């Protein structure tokens, strides 16, 4: 590089190399290796003939700090003309003959010319070109190297060891600190004999033929195309092309008025059904009633102790058939679960985990006999009744009124805590105080919500199921559903929800599926909404005593049984649900900051402790209702939880298109004269992202209800 | 003994043999990057699984005669099949164990120890809520050392940490930077780690700059607190508060005896010449200087030889 040469050599050498390049007719930017070669050659030549003098008696001595012969005269510091003149003068006054080319220096002590060479390859090969280039004449040749080598004619180095050592060390140091910065390879691979070449690159072959037909249709050779491109001047091409284009190519704007938008069309058909992993609104718990503070045991024993606290089991019987399968298998599975839970005592050693006996009904439930067999296509080419795959158009379903009820119930408050966060250091800066009060208010408002209970349930269940699947691979293990909380007065409590029986898990990748069957307790009669439960089998198993008010009243107890299998990736997806709180806090803080940016002061006080402010987040036949800040915080948390629990691409598409439409509507409401180019296609996108998911249908209904009020 | 024996059988297989024979030292770093590209199999879950089992940590032999097998409670600390140990052994060492002086720690981690002194000797002002525009320029995150450039900082680091593996430059000049003397005197018997000391010395001695969108202070002390000073729509005001001349003649000669190490050139003689190993494998013949050979105005005096 240029900067390296600038900072390495002294300027006195530098101006001469530039003059030499100008005389030659080269450039310093295009080629740089030749610059370094000339600088090194000039430096070596100047160093080779310095601090040398010869006394009148004929002996040569080295001195530092009167009029004595210099014993050397420089020729390389001069251009061709005066170099030839001085060479002619000296050979005439000494009787010498003109050798051929320009020698480097002349020594009076031996009365003979000297040539100096520096090479990047090794000396032995480089010697021969100089030897056979100049022959049958008296001219010494000395060759150095960048790695300590040296060689001269007749092995008579007419110099002391010290100067040669200095030259060799200078060359070694320049090479050593050149190779460190990353410039030695190109410099070394740049000497093609006695010239310097920057680089080389040619097409020369199959690449040329391939490049030949990679051109516009009116060309045949790459060179002709390059020549045409090089001599290009723009006269009128763009305007001329534009003048002869048809007028149907246009982008016309149609105004967006208050009467323009129309409600979105929803699909029609049979009602939808629940498809969540665990039921949410219709669950109860069997509390363990404050275990000891030192109690930390296996979940199986906790489940057993929770079970022993209930009396009232009866003969179970089916109340709602699954209409696809065998219900006696479900009855036998439940009875086997009860029997194998009770039969623990017939063991000399108490086990840690329970492995279920492989029974016919369990095998049918887990689908261990419905595995298709795989053979090569060659033998089964002649078989009949062969289809591609399950490439069937999805069914269309309408919207029911139970998802709204679930969302309504998910935003209420409970009597437990469900979450306890740890502590941090004390605050000093005022911004730390502001952040602390913000997060303290947010934590206080949403601590006792039901969505936290759902998050904890999902995390515990997914972690336990993943651990069981990774531990045992060829056993039918029993996995309980267990959660923990703190009571109002401050007693830890453990709750049991149901049971899960896992099949066979041999997972090699992250897409393989593992099957299981789930049984859950409930008090909700399925005969009120038969359409909601379509993939469930419901049993009546016992009676429950309620202590509400005076006296004791009995209600039936039901069991919901379902067969499923999720994934290996979705277990990891379910283990991270604590991020919804973070997202809700981010949204609240973003709104606070956005409002505070305009009214340039701190708005954390006008949001929380103010009690005269209300936000419209409700609806009724009367109209639009209002609520407090805690209510909207819980609503956002519930929305995040339900978004986590009902993931689908339809949600992504609907969210994007609805975001665009909402932005257009908001632009309309600000008196900014909006406009569109194609309002329909956005709509047909919105309906084509509206196939089956009840959550997306509820979101579309919410958008329609927002639209009917936003412009009225 | 072990290393030479491991090198011997590596020559038996040819496929590795031309790898060793045809590869220069300068290309070693080219070879070192052909390792692998796939390891991240959910590291958090793997760590959680490994922390559940007993004896998940590896240690050396001598821990067998420094830590008892069982504690007062009666729990095993290490087991026999490097040996396998549990974190209980680490906690026991932190509770009961030998004590050593820690006087060298403030001299090595001083760049970290200045930050706390700057922070806890500071004061705060009010916070302003408004809108602001942030511009960009070159910001210095490491101030470095004055009167020291990037070229000789590496030289100082090599001289202090690896005195026996320097070659060519630093070995032929006749000088000594002052800071090297104090750095060698202070760390006379420091036994923490060569690599850690080298990294910390480079961190506190070498400067480097970057680009940041800062709308406040420009000096280096205002950069490390950028997360506390600026915000989306707020501004917080804050103040910090507070080796002789040698020349090489050629490669190794077989008539001048076995080569010697860098640290054994102290004896030398009054002009003897001998072989020496320098750099990462170079072997050269050296002999000291009978003169000055400096860089004074004499180099410019060559101008008298031209333009008469």
């Amino acid at each position: 590089m240029e900067d390296f040469v600038r900072q390495c050599f002294n300027p006195m050498i530098v101006e001469l190399a530039e003059k030499a390049m100008k005389e030659y007719g080269e450039d310093l930017k295009i080629e740089t290796n030749k610059f370094a070669a000339i600088c090194t050659h000039l430096e070596v030549c100047f160093m080779y003939s310095d601090f040398h003098f010869i006394n009148e008696q004929g002996e040569s001595i080295v001195v530092e700090l009167a009029l004595l012969k210099h014993r050397f005269e420089i020729i390389e510091g001069r251009d061709r003309t005066m170099a030839w003149t001085v060479v002619n003068s000296i050979c005439n006054t000494t009787g010498a003959e003109k050798p051929k080319f320009l020698p480097d220096l002349y020594d009076y002590k031996e009365n003979r010319f000297i040539e100096i060479g520096v090479t990047r390859r090794e000396v032995h090969i480089y010697y021969l070109e100089k030897a056979n280039k100049i022959k049958s004449e008296n001219t010494h040749i000395h060759i150095f190297s960048f790695t300590g080598e040296e060689m001269a004619t007749k092995a008579d180095y007419t110099l002391d060891e010290e100067s040669r050592a200095r030259i060799k060390t200078r060359l070694f140091t320049i090479r050593q600190e050149m190779a460190n910065r990353g410039l030695w390879d190109s410099f070394r691979q740049s000497e093609r004999g006695e010239e310097t070449i920057e680089e080389r690159f040619e097409i020369t072959g199959t690449m040329r033929r391939l490049a030949d037909q990679s051109l516009p249709p009116n060309f045949s050779c790459l060179e002709n195309f390059r020549a045409y491109v090089d001599g290009f001047e723009p006269n009128g091409y763009i305007e001329g092309k534009l003048s002869q284009m048809s007028k149907e190519v246009n982008a016309k704007i149609e105004p967006f008025l208050k009467t323009t938008p129309r409600p979105i069309r929803l699909p029609d058909g049979p009602p939808c059904f629940q498809r969540s992993k665990f039921l949410l609104m219709d669950a109860l718990k069997l509390s363990i009633e404050d275990p000891s503070h030192e109690g930390e045991g296996i979940p199986l024993y906790d489940a057993i102790k929770c079970m022993r606290t209930f009396f009232g089991w009866k003969e179970p019987y089916i109340v709602k058939p699954h209409e696809k399968g065998i219900n006696p298998n479900y009855l036998l599975s439940w009875k086997q679960v009860l029997a194998e839970l009770q039969d623990i005592e017939n063991e000399e050693k108490i086990p840690r985990t329970k492995n279920m006996k492989k029974t016919s009904q369990l095998k049918w439930a887990l689908g261990e006999n419905m595995a298709p067999e795989k053979v090569d296509f060659d033998n089964c080419r002649d078989v009949s009744d062969l289809k591609q795959y399950d490439s069937d158009e999805p069914e269309l379903r309408s919207l029911s009124s139970w998802i709204q009820n679930e969302f309504n119930k998910a935003c209420e408050l409970t009597d437990s805590t469900w979450i306890e966060l740890d502590e941090i250091g004390e605050d000093v800066a005022p911004i730390e105080y502001i952040a602390s009060m913000r997060r303290n208010y947010f934590t206080a408002e949403v601590s006792h919500c039901r969505a936290t209970e759902y998050i904890m349930k999902g995390v515990y269940i997914n972690t336990a199921l993943l651990n069981a699947s990774c531990a045992a691979m060829d056993d039918f293990q029993l996995i309980p559903m267990i959660s923990k909380c703190r009571t109002k007065e401050g007693r830890r409590k453990t709750n049991l929800y149901g049971f899960i029986i896992k099949g066979r898990s041999h997972l090699r990748n992250d897409t393989d599926v593992v099957n299981f069957v789930s049984m859950e307790f409930s008090l909700t009669d399925p005969r009120l909404e038969p359409h909601k439960w379509e993939k469930y089998c419901v049993l009546e198993i016992g009676d429950m005593l309620l202590r509400s008010a005076i006296g004791q009243m009995s209600r039936p107890m039901f069991l919901y049984v379902r067969t499923n299998g999720t994934s290996k990736i979705k277990m990891k997806w379910g283990m991270e649900m604590r991020r919804c709180l973070l997202q809700s806090l981010q949204q609240i803080e973003s709104m606070i900051e956005a409002e505070s940016s305009v009214k340039e002061k701190d708005m954390t006080k006008e949001f929380f402790e103010n009690k005269s402010e209300t936000w419209p987040i409700g609806e009724s036949p009367k109209g639009v209702e209002d609520g407090s800040i805690g209510k909207v915080c819980r609503t956002l948390l519930a929305k995040s939880v339900f978004n986590s629990l009902y993931a689908s691409p339809q949600l992504e598409g609907f969210s994007a298109e609805s975001r665009k439409l909402l932005l257009v509507v908001q632009a309309l409401r600000d008196n900014l004269e909006p406009g569109t180019f194609d309002l329909e296609g956005l709509y047909e996108a919105i309906e084509e992202c509206l196939i089956n998911d009840p959550w997306v249908l509820l979101n579309a209904s919410w958008f329609n209800s927002f639209l009917t009020h936003a412009l009225r | 003994m072990e290393r030479i024996k491991e090198l011997r059988n590596l020559m038996s297989q040819s496929r590795t043999r031309e790898i060793l024979t045809k590869t220069t030292v300068d290309h070693m770093a080219i070879i070192k990057k052909y390792t692998s590209g796939r390891q991240e199999k959910n590291p958090s879950l793997r760590m959680k699984w490994m922390m559940a089992m007993k004896y998940p940590i590896t240690a050396d032999k001598r821990i067998t005669e420094m830590v008892p097998e069982r504690n007062e409670q009666g729990q095993t600390l290490w087991s026999k099949m490097r040996v396998m140990v549990s974190p209980l052994a680490v906690t026991w060492w932190n509770r009961n164990g030998p004590m050593t002086s820690t006087v060298h720690y403030p001299k090595v981690y001083k760049t970290y120890f200045e930050k706390v002194e700057r922070l806890k000797h500071g004061t705060f002002g009010p916070v302003h809520f408004r809108n602001q525009v942030k511009i960009r320029r070159r910001v210095d995150i490491n101030p470095g050392h004055a009167d020291l450039s990037a070229k000789e900082a590496q030289d100082v680091i090599m001289e202090v940490v690896f005195p026996n593996e320097v070659g060519a430059r630093i070995l032929t000049s006749e000088s000594q930077l002052t800071i090297t003397k104090e750095k060698k005197e202070e760390l006379q018997d420091c036994k923490i780690s060569p690599l850690m000391v080298a990294y910390m010395l480079e961190r506190e001695l070498v400067r480097k700059t970057r680009f940041l969108p800062v709308a406040g202070g420009t000096s280096s002390v205002y950069i490390e607190v950028l997360h506390l000073t600026q915000g989306t729509c707020w501004e917080q005001m804050y103040t910090p508060g507070g080796r002789r001349g040698f020349l090489i003649l050629g490669k190794e000669d077989r008539r001048y005896g076995p080569a010697l190490s860098i640290n054994e050139l102290s004896n030398l003689a009054k002009g003897e010449k001998a072989n020496v190993l320098i750099g990462q494998g170079d072997v050269v013949l050296v002999m000291k200087r009978k003169r000055d050979s400096s860089i004074l105005t004499d180099s410019q005096t060559a101008t008298k030889r031209i333009r008469m």
